């Protein structure tokens, strides 16, 4: 499971 | 540039149409054209630039991960299938690197050096960190360490400005901290630094929410939830 | 062609990788390269060719519809915003037409003329009808009628072969009938013909399901459900 | 509502 980065 | 003959305002208008049509490669080409007119970008225009390239590189990153996983499996009792998987992974990788280099080139010529206000400068330095981070995701050889340090340095400069010049709930500051925490966890092999940064960022934002309007509260809490989601995954 | 130096088998292998990576433009370029080697395509290879180009043109069609709707609204108390919406719709339209022309060119040089078995010939004639139908969706001027008749003629030839040579449950025959019914409803202003074709196709397939294995039954009934869904929308 | 055509 990969980490969440900033959304647009 | 193929956009050199188009008016700046028309490029911006078409970037917005391309977004609505989900034509992100076109959107990115229009926004590159707009940047190359040489004028600084407004808030809205910076966001169009970021949306366009994030969507383009996002598709490339997703494809690269699929191909890299196939390539890794092939290198475990696995039958030899020739050079094609590596070749195609390399093709996608090269295209991804090309997009990152394009974005970094726009930032260096000349978006960052003309950005004096904290909102713009932090935004562009965060972008610089992000696109070096995407380069680091695919780097292996004698360049990996220098690419990682370039991402770190850009994020750190952005963090220093953001802490001096922006409130802890500012969405740019929050998104920067979020992405730098991801850098620490996924790139720099520093999960404790990632967790500490996400926790402190979340807590300092929480304590500043009381100052915000309803609309700003919604903006900030949406990003805070991503920090919390990562903390739940990481602990 | 940029694929002229790559082995046929490597192009096919990379088309499959591109599909897994959701890189449909690459997939289409690889399959075009494979077709241009000049050998006939197997069943599996025909399906790769169709998947690749259907996904490429599908994104273009979706974008064109977004832009056309914006353009139509602008031409209703609507403020004049200049030529940009039309220009960008035209850009997407031209690219869509280029993809359709590419597919039609592969069919004409020389996939159709070498296709002797019913499965291949019907498949390619259906494709010819489909890509003329996509051209008809965007046609306006002195070409619309001839494009519509080209789609109709290709579908009709495919229908005639399919009815003589394939059982009513054959998935190619069903998909052809489905798409020809869509042609009648959406292109040719013939909703009654569309409804009649979908009904007869569905009923003749129903009556042949008893001959099928479990796996073939699943294949056929999946497409029959699309016929039923359209009939529910159209009546 | 647009009509459904053949799936891949
Ligand atoms: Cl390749
Ligand atoms: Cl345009
Ligand atoms: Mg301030
Ligand atoms: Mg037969």
């Amino acid at each position: 499971v990969r980490s969440l980065s900033e959304r647009l | 540039g193929a956009m050199g003959s188009m008016e700046r305002a028309s490029l911006i208008q078409k970037a917005k149409l391309a977004e609505q049509a989900e034509r992100y490669e076109d959107m990115a080409a229009f926004m590159k054209g707009a940047v190359e007119k040489g004028e600084e970008l407004s808030c809205e225009e910076r966001n169009l630039l970021s949306v366009a390239y994030k969507n383009v590189v996002g598709g490339q990153r997703a494809a690269w991960r699929v191909l890299s996983s196939i390539e890794q499996k092939s290198n475990e009792g696995s039958e030899e299938k020739g050079p094609e998987v590596r070749e195609y992974r390399e093709k996608v990788e090269t295209e991804l690197q090309g997009v990152c280099d394009t974005v970094l080139g726009l930032l260096d010529s000349h978006l960052i050096k003309e950005a004096g206000d904290a909102e713009s400068r932090v935004f562009y330095l965060k972008m610089k960190g992000d696109y070096y981070r995407y380069l680091a995701e695919v780097a292996t050889g004698d360049d990996k360490k220098r690419i990682i340090d370039s991402a770190r340095s850009a994020y750190q400069e952005a963090m220093d400005i953001s802490k001096k010049e922006m409130p802890p709930t500012n969405p740019i500051r929050l998104g920067l901290a979020l992405n730098f925490s991801v850098f620490h966890y996924e790139i720099a092999n520093s999960p404790e630094e990632a967790i500490s940064l996400a926790k402190t960022t979340f807590d300092e934002a929480m304590a500043d929410l009381h100052t915000l309007s309803e609309d700003s509260y919604k903006d900030s809490t949406l990003i805070m939830q991503l920090l919390r989601d990562n903390l739940t995954l990481w602990t």
